[PDB]
Formats: structure tokens, C-alpha cells, sequence
């Protein structure tokens, strides 16, 4: 409670983060340059927030 | 390389005048404190040996001529304290012993007086003011002489606090004087309007923004 | 200068309180309380 | 006057009259105008609320004036007649806490 509140503009745009770079690495696991785990990661600890 | 904030434009309002006057008289008063200490005596001759200051009539009795270089200092250190902006308002109390109206060798303690920590930092950066002057003045003097270099030249947070004293000490002795008088010195100017109520004005949205912005770029990027 | 019988008489006292220079009198109260 | 009093440090003064209730109170060698009386049987404790703007406050100078008792011979039975100022060890200054 005392602060920690992102607000909901914060949070559509977080998720507009989501999908956008899910867009990003739609099939391109061969452009990236073996970071493809990077990627991986990211949108795991993106998809707890 | 540091240059002083100059202040050869501004000049003191009227209503300073009367804070001018009584620090000519305190400063007088402590100088007079000091050579008394040192053994300096009223005498119509300045001669060193035998130690007797024609200085030593009250201020009245002192001469104009000498009464100027003298406020030298605080004219400069009043007219550097308003080029920051900052505002003093004078009192009532100030303007009723106003119109209230063989040396005298009464003098303030002023170690006691004591200045708010806001005051401290006020106090702090026009000291260090105080010391940018001091090293511009020492730098024209070494590059006129050509050759040298002064142990305490070294940048002002580079001081040791020892060495530091002297400014810090003569720009406290001003500003608590100054409370005492009553004059309520403050900033500037204060906060017309903050936009807490802003999405974007906490630092997650700004870096987001950023974030977003670039990974777009990035986006067209892998595209092309 | 102060007369003994009406001083040894008398059943007034006296305290003082010295603020000190630097300290705002407008902080400080002195006086009595029960 | 305000402002400039530091030739001496603000004396405030308590004046306790024990027979008649009356207290009075001298500034700086001056009787202010506000008096307060009191009912008989009053126990008055000498008490300062103070604010701390520097490291030195104020001091309890028990001392006496013309024509008056200083203190401790009001606090102290075997003081009674004494007109000289004493500070005895058992009078100290006491803080509410």
C-alpha cells in the first residue's frame, strides 16, 4: 500500500509492449542472433506482468 | 574554470539602505573588537609600532572615504544574494526602532544564532559563490604573474573544512544577522504549478514512452 | 540597599529565566504551572 | 523594543506573591502589563516550554531581585529566612515525558 500502483495507462501500454514485440519475434528466431532465449525470457517475466 | 555570477547590473533597493547601515556599524564594531585584542589603541596617528588606530572613533565620527571600500563587501555580498532572485522582506519592528532612533564596545555573540538547514544550503552555495570569486581573482592573478599554483585553488567540494571556515563562517555571520534583523530571505520563487495529476509525468510512463518509441523503430527496422 | 526587616518579612519570590541570544523568544514561555 | 536584545540575554522574570496569589512578571527591568491571581493553597511549579532553535535555550538563574526572596527560600523549609540564593542538589530541572 504505500505506493507501488502503476496506473491503467501504464498498463495498456505495457501490454501494447506484449504484443508488439511478439510481433516482432513472429518467425524470426533466425534473424536473432541466438538472443531467441533473451526473447523467451522476456515475454515469460512480460507475461507475469 | 569558474565564473562568479556577475551582478554589476543589479543594484539594492532603497529599503536595503538600512541593512547596509548597522553591518557598516557591526563590521566596524568587530574590526575595532580585533585590534583592541591586537593591542590597537585610539590614536590620531596610524603608526604600527606604537599601535594607535585613528579607527577607533565610533562610526559617526569615521570618515565617508573610509566608510566606502569598507561596504565594498557587502554591497557585493547583498547585491550577489538578490541576483539569485532571492527575495528579503523586511519587518515592523525593523521600521518602529527606526523611527525610534569613550568608544563602544558593545558587540554581538552571534555563534548562537542559528539559521534553518534551508538557510544552510542557502548559505552553503552563495559561500561557494564567495569562493568562485576568490579562485577568478587568484587565476587572473597567477596567469598575470605566470608562473605558480596555489594549494587551495583546487575546486570548491575539494576544499577540507578547515579550509573552507573562513567563507563558510563571514557568509553564516551575514545571513544571521540579516534573521536577526528580520528580514525574511527565501527563494526566489516557489512552485507556480506541478502536474502530479500527469500520467506521463512519473518516470515509469516516460521510460515506457521511450521504450515503446524505440522498439517501434526497431520494428520498421526488422522489417525493412 | 534592600532594607533586612521588610525583606525578612516579606513572603515574595523570585526566578529568571535567561534565553539565551540565538534562540527565538517567540518559542519560548516562562511562567508558573500547577 | 524587539529585535536587537543581545547586550544581555532575555531575562524574564517571575514574581510570586505567596501572602496575596499575585504573579507578576519583569522583562527586562520592566513590569509587563499581564498578571495573573491565583486562590490560596496553590502549589506553582517554575516551569520554561521552550522550543529548541539553538543549542543553548535558556537557563534557570535563580537569583533574587530588591526587596524579594529568591527561591530557595520559598521551597525550602530550613532556607525560610535565608535571603542568600541557594540551588540545592534536590531542586533539578524535571521534563515532561
Amino acid at each position: 500500500c504505500s505506493g507501488g500502483h502503476a496506473s491503467n495507462k501504464e498498463k495498456e501500454m505495457v501490454t501494447s509492449l506484449f504484443c508488439k514485440l511478439g510481433v516482432l519475434v513472429r518467425h524470426r528466431i533466425s534473424l536473432f542472433g541466438n538472443d531467441a532465449t533473451s526473447i523467451v525470457n522476456c515475454l515469460h517475466i512480460l507475461g507475469q506482468t | 574554470n569558474p565564473q562568479p555570477v556577475d551582478t554589476s547590473n543589479i543594484t539594492i533597493p532603497e529599503k536595503l539602505e538600512y541593512f547596509i547601515n548597522k553591518y557598516a556599524e557591526h563590521s566596524h564594531d568587530k574590526w575595532s573588537m580585533d585590534k583592541l585584542a591586537n593591542g590597537w589603541i585610539y590614536g590620531e596617528i596610524y603608526s604600527d609600532s606604537s599601535k594607535v588606530q585613528p579607527l577607533m572613533k565610533p562610526y559617526k565620527l569615521l570618515s565617508e572615504k573610509e566608510k566606502e571600500i569598507y561596504r565594498w563587501p557587502i554591497k557585493e555580498s547583498l547585491k550577489t544574494m538578490l541576483a539569485w532572485g532571492w527575495r528579503i522582506e523586511r519587518t515592523r519592528e525593523g521600521d518602529s526602532m527606526a523611527l525610534y532612533n569613550g568608544y563602544s564596545p558593545r558587540a554581538i555573540d552571534m555563534s548562537n544564532v542559528t539559521l534553518s538547514r534551508d538557510l544552510h544550503a542557502m548559505a552553503e552555495m552563495m559561500a561557494e559563490n564567495y569562493h568562485n570569486i576568490w579562485a577568478k581573482k587568484k587565476k587572473m592573478e597567477l596567469e598575470s604573474k605566470g608562473g605558480g599554483n596555489h594549494p587551495l585553488l583546487v575546486p570548491y567540494d575539494t576544499l577540507t573544512a578547515k579550509e573552507k571556515a573562513k567563507d563558510r563562517e563571514k557568509a553564516q555571520d551575514i545571513l544571521k544577522f540579516l534573521q536577526i534583523n528580520g528580514y525574511a530571505v527565501s527563494r526566489g520563487f516557489k512552485d507556480l504549478e506541478l502536474d502530479t495529476p500527469s500520467i506521463e509525468k512519473r518516470f515509469a510512463y516516460s521510460f515506457l514512452q521511450q521504450l515503446i518509441r524505440y522498439v517501434d523503430e526497431a520494428h520498421q527496422y526488422i522489417l525493412e | 540597599r534592600d532594607d533586612y526587616d521588610f525583606l525578612m518579612q516579606t513572603s515574595t519570590y523570585y526566578y529568571s529565566v535567561r534565553i539565551f541570544p540565538g534562540q527565538e523568544p517567540a518559542n519560548v514561555w516562562v511562567g508558573w504551572i500547577t | 523594543p524587539g529585535q536587537g536584545r543581545n547586550n544581555n540575554g532575555l531575562e524574564i522574570g517571575c514574581v510570586v506573591d505567596a501572602a496575596s496569589g499575585l504573579l507578576t512578571f519583569i522583562a527586562n527591568g520592566k513590569e509587563l502589563s499581564t498578571y495573573y491571581q491565583v486562590e490560596p493553597s496553590t502549589k506553582l511549579f517554575p516551569a520554561v516550554f521552550a522550543q529548541a532553535t539553538s543549542p543553548n535555550v535558556f537557563q534557570f538563574e535563580l537569583g533574587r531581585i530588591k526587596n524579594v526572596m529568591p527561591l530557595s527560600a520559598g521551597l525550602f523549609k530550613s532556607e525560610h529566612k535565608n535571603p542568600v540564593p541557594q540551588c540545592p542538589p534536590r531542586l533539578h530541572v524535571q521534563f515532561l515525558s
